[PDB]
């Protein structure tokens, strides 16, 4: 349930 | 009426 | 020609905007296992359709373009037939020892782990699996067959993915 | 312990086998969200619920055991808050300029890209989501972003995946 | 009961 980049 | 062409294609 | 007495058919499903969208399936689909009733169903969920469409939607534009629901059309009423075919009992659904069956008629050939999740997802509480559940499977089946095959360079039998292609793939479905 | 309490709820919420079948996920959730009509939702559907439960069902029972379930209701419970928290013009749903915030709001960060195929995938025809298309959306990119990180392991950003397990990843969900 | 436990974890 976190980030992307 | 498109349904019955479709429910008809179909055993 | 079919294809042109089917484009003709289409253009009536669906309207303004020439696709159709997952309600407007959804609807198709309920209208037509309604005219059924040897086929056991509560009909297709909106959620049910909204899915199919996402893994059929290959051009992402949301809704079921002619093609894309001419393709999912042929597989509902080619697996539709499959579908009576191994209602043996005539019970409306189909048995859970008959669901393996029915599944290497569609051409479809997993097992032992695999085929059970499928059931474990798709069955009802004692293995059989309506219509609605078991058009949905193996749409989704075919189109996750389907989606990692156009992943591979010759089928080296893995598919490399990252973060994005991963949330693509599994979320638009 | 507060926990020891949840445990003993759970109890009651499970039943005899002490897990939750898909089927009372979605009694339970329904009854629940009834009990806020400020939470715009056409109801949890039964489809929607089997691909809940498939995707927190880590030990593929098939049903929710207790920690499974802890973990999905500590994030409805918190993502329910965020719901309300972006719920501004208080129209029972998350408009779609607000959707992005409240995603980020879950620790989701994604883009333009992800956002149009979410919004795509569960919202309206006025990019407004609902209740429960928002939490079935974040289970399901919750637990797609786990099953990424636990495939990959501390570096990468890119995994690898046959036939079988992608099959399982996506059929089982 | 039960759910009015669940419910009550529902902010507002
Ligand atoms: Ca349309
Ligand atoms: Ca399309
Ligand atoms: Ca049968
Ligand atoms: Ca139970
Ligand atoms: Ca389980
Ligand atoms: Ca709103």
């Amino acid at each position: 349930a976190k980030a992307i980049a | 009426d498109a349904i019955d062409a479709l429910s008809s294609d179909f055993t | 020609e079919e294809v042109r007495q089917f484009r003709r058919l289409f253009a009536q499903l669906a309207g303004d905007d020439m696709e159709v969208s997952a309600t407007e399936l959804m609807n198709i689909l309920n209208k037509v296992v309604t005219r059924h009733p040897d086929l056991k169903t509560d009909g297709f969920g909106i959620d049910t359709c909204r899915s199919m469409v996402a893994v059929m939607d290959s051009d992402t534009t949301g809704k079921l373009g002619f093609e894309e629901f001419k393709y999912l059309w042929n597989n509902i009423k080619k697996w539709q037939a499959i579908y009576k075919q191994f209602d043996v009992d005539r019970s409306g659904t189909i048995g859970s020892s008959e669901l393996p069956g029915a599944f290497e008629a569609a051409g479809f050939h997993l097992n032992e782990h695999l085929y059970s999740m499928i059931i474990r997802r798709y069955s009802d509480e004692g293995g059989n699996m309506d219509f609605d559940n078991f058009i949905s499977c193996l749409v989704r089946l075919d189109a996750m067959f389907r989606a990692f095959k156009s992943l591979d360079k010759d089928g080296t039998g893995q598919i490399q993915v990252n973060i994005q292609e991963w949330l693509q793939l599994t979320m638009y479905s």
